[PDB]
């Protein structure tokens, strides 16, 4: 059965002619603009809404031209910044100190402009979900949303605390003009050296010369941070960081802010008892170590983890090491054996990344991009960045040697920009990563598969005669745990402390206080020696200090640990999980790059449900890689006190 | 960046076959007049090309040439190479001169 459409100039004739209109045959008047039905023994009025004066420019159209236009321009100006910023970061010089100066205020312009003109472009009325969320992400002003002087003084405030962190030295006192940077000078001595008075000097002579300065400045920047936080719809800065992870209007799939609070406090609370078992453990070696520095029940000290954040316990390994006697995996030498250099290392990164089944990258990386630092004529720099410059140009910065820790972050490097030219297909704005926690897991996860023995002898890294025993699985179990799951409970509490301090809740005469005390009954680790609410030790740490929300490195472990465990469930791997290996497993690839292509465009909750299967994160991976650890760690605790205690400190 | 080459990216509708568009008017992607500058709802159609040593394989210069055959009323005129065969002689031979 099929029918149509009848039109009719009046009414009148519309009556006289209803009878002729068959059933499912619409009437439709113009003088009216009213629409009927042909029904059984009748016509039903066709319910219309408002009539609209023909827009056929909607702000749809309007802003899809925009944001076309906006996406090609955008990518040559950043494309060049790209460059000239990567022609300093590999030859330091006064001309390539101007050419982020100028690309930089160019770059800055041209985006305000764009916001500015996106801020016509209401997104009530834009039903694409893409153009929708970019220019969401266009219209965010951040600092300028706020009156210029408030910018210009928060600007001038976090250029202060900048400066401050990276000038921050402390001089010792029989000493004057001998004074250590806290990178390297600070850290080097602290991590080498396990004396409990040097270590201690070191710790309370950087928090007074820093903590002192930067507390009237932190404040400061809270409170404006606080400012445009409101003045962008946010109840505290806090929020304002949580709002990336914000999804809306994904029926299915929404995640709110609070959401992200909620289950990571879930995600911690689970983790606890593992993460009790390793304090545990750790404290029993230090008494091992220093008996009367530190007590069976007390909390840990401050300065007594290898990190002055107590961020990581790597530095512990050795000092809390399962057995001391069994030696480590490495295959370092063996390298220096076959004659290898940072060139083969990317070669054989690659042809991992090629055995997974994910194609080959092309050639125009390896020519522009170094892998050793450039002698001594240029000054470069050897962080671990990924340059996604644009155009179909990507390059890696890393002064890379023969080395496994080398090698590791070259994996980690090739990742980042492996999961850059993936989403390839997505505009400028959707560029990116689904959120902060991606981009690291996706170079986490492979890296730590090809450092498996399995790996390792598989393309020869590892002769094939090693054995494989539980003593050097244990110890592998008990590193992973002391450098990943040991920063967990610091990285949860300090993003947890960050973010009420922006909300306020906690006066500002007890944030610090408040800090130390969720040092010991969260993260277990007490400070050798008290202060006042003049310290502002959490404002000590880089990302307090240079504005960076802390909340990745937490995110970002479960996040890799879901991976991995996707990996392995894809590749069918058995036994135990720290010896899965994702090498010569095509399907395993081809189901990461499911999501590597998605990009941003879509919810990173879409994105983590569809590599393992569950919408919300879940620590079930932790479960799974440190069974044997947790095993060994209950059984080791005979002695170690499960827990720590708030009562007992260095000083006290 | 080789900012020689420009590409009209917007247009008010689609090209005919065989069809060169080197209009310079200034687009209105919206209702508000141009008035011949850009601006809200207005942009220039001939956006540039961008072309660095160091850009993506497909994002190269590519240069193409596309050889379209017209057989009309009109004679013959590009025809191919018709490549000539050795000479013999004194040979009973099925030959072909020019048809």
């Amino acid at each position: 059965g099929s029918s149509g459409v009848r039109l009719w100039a009046t009414r009148q004739a519309m009556l006289g002619q209803v009878h002729e209109v068959p059933e499912g045959w619409l009437i439709f008047v113009a003088e009216q603009e009213e629409l009927y039905v042909r029904v059984q023994n009748g016509f039903r009025k066709v319910q219309l809404e408002a009539r609209t004066p023909l827009p056929r420019s909607t702000i749809e159209e309007q802003a899809k031209t925009f944001l076309d236009k906006f996406n090609h321009e955008a990518e040559d100006l950043f494309y060049q910044s790209s460059l000239a910023s990567w022609n300093y970061n590999t030859n330091i010089t006064e001309e390539n100190v101007q050419n982020m100066n100028n690309a930089g205020d160019k770059w800055s312009a041209f985006l305000k402009e764009q916001s500015t003109l996106a801020q016509m472009y209401p997104l009530q009325e834009i039903q694409n979900l893409t153009v929708k969320l970019q220019l969401q992400a266009l219209q965010q002003n951040g600092s300028s949303v706020l009156s210029e002087d408030k910018s210009k003084r928060l600007n001038t405030i976090l250029n202060t605390m900048s400066t401050i962190y990276s000038t921050g030295k402390v001089c010792n006192p029989d000493n004057p003009q001998e004074c250590l940077l806290l990178e390297p000078g600070l850290n080097e001595i602290m991590a080498n050296s396990l004396d409990y008075n040097e270590r201690l000097w070191a710790w309370e002579s950087w928090r007074s010369e820093v903590g002192k300065q930067l507390r009237p400045l932190y404040e400061e920047y809270v409170v404006l941070k606080n400012e445009m936080a409101r003045a962008n719809h946010y109840e505290d800065y806090g929020d304002y960081w949580r709002g990336d992870y914000e999804v809306n209007g994904v029926d299915g799939y929404d995640y709110s802010r609070g959401q992200l609070i909620e289950d990571v406090e879930h995600t911690f609370e689970e983790i606890k008892p593992l993460y009790e078992h390793l304090h545990a453990y750790v404290r029993a070696k230090l008494m091992n170590a220093y008996p009367s520095y530190i007590s069976p029940i007390g909390c840990l000290p401050a300065h007594l983890l290898g990190d002055m954040w107590g961020r990581f316990w790597t530095n512990l390994y050795s000092l809390t090491v399962p057995f001391g006697q069994k030696p480590n995996i490495d295959v370092t030498d063996a390298m220096v054996d076959q004659a290898w250099d940072a060139q083969r290392i990317f070669k054989e990164a690659e042809k991992f990344f090629v055995s997974v089944g994910l194609p080959n990258m092309t050639q125009g990386f390896w020519e522009n991009s170094m892998l050793t630092d450039p002698g001594n004529v240029q000054k470069a720099v050897c962080h671990p960045t990924a340059w996604d410059l644009g155009k179909g140009d990507f390059r890696i910065l890393m002064c890379t040697k023969v080395t496994m820790d080398d090698f590791l972050t070259a994996h980690h490097e090739m990742g980042h920009i492996q999961y850059d030219m993936a989403y390839a297909a997505q505009p400028f704005l959707l560029r990116n990563g689904a959120n902060e926690g991606f981009h690291e897991a996706v170079g986490e996860i492979m890296s730590l598969s090809a450092a498996t023995p399995k790996h390792l002898k598989s393309i020869g890294l590892l002769s094939p005669d090693f054995q494989e025993d539980n003593e050097t699985e244990i110890n592998f179990l008990l590193k992973q745990a002391l450098t990943i799951v040991g920063t967990l409970p610091f990285t949860y509490m300090l993003e947890k402390w960050r973010w009420m301090v922006f909300k306020g809740e906690i006066p500002k005469d007890q944030w610090m206080k408040k800090w130390w005390e969720m040092k010991r009954e969260i993260v277990g680790v007490v400070e050798p020696v008290p202060h006042d609410e003049t310290y502002c030790d959490p404002a000590s740490l880089f990302h307090v200090s240079n504005d960076y929300s802390f909340i990745r490195y937490y995110t970002r472990t479960l996040y890799q640990f879901q991976f991995q465990e996707a990996l392995c469930q894809a590749a069918k791997h058995e036994g135990p999980l720290h010896k899965c290996d994702i090498s010569n497993s095509t399907e395993a690839g081809q189901k990461l790059f499911n999501m590597l292509r998605l990009g941003k465009s879509e919810p990173w909750t879409l994105a983590l449900e569809n590599v393992v299967g569950a919408k919300n994160m879940n620590v079930r991976p932790l479960l799974n890689y440190f069974e044997p650890l947790f095993t060994w760690l209950k059984d080791q605790n005979k002695n170690s006190f499960v827990g720590w205690s708030t009562d007992w400190s260095p000083y006290a | 960046g080789n900012y020689n080459y420009l590409y009209r990216l917007f247009r008010k509708s689609n090209l005919k076959p065989f069809e060169r568009d080197i209009s310079t008017e200034i687009y209105q992607a919206g209702s508000t007049p141009c008035n011949g500058v850009e601006g809200f709802n207005c942009y220039f159609p001939l956006q540039s090309y961008g072309f660095q040593p160091t850009n993506g394989v497909g994002y190269q210069p590519y240069r193409v040439v596309v050889l379209s055959f017209e057989l009309l009323h009109a004679p013959a005129t590009v025809c191919g190479p018709k490549k000539s065969t050795n000479l013999v002689k004194n040979k009973c031979v099925n030959f072909n001169f020019n048809g």
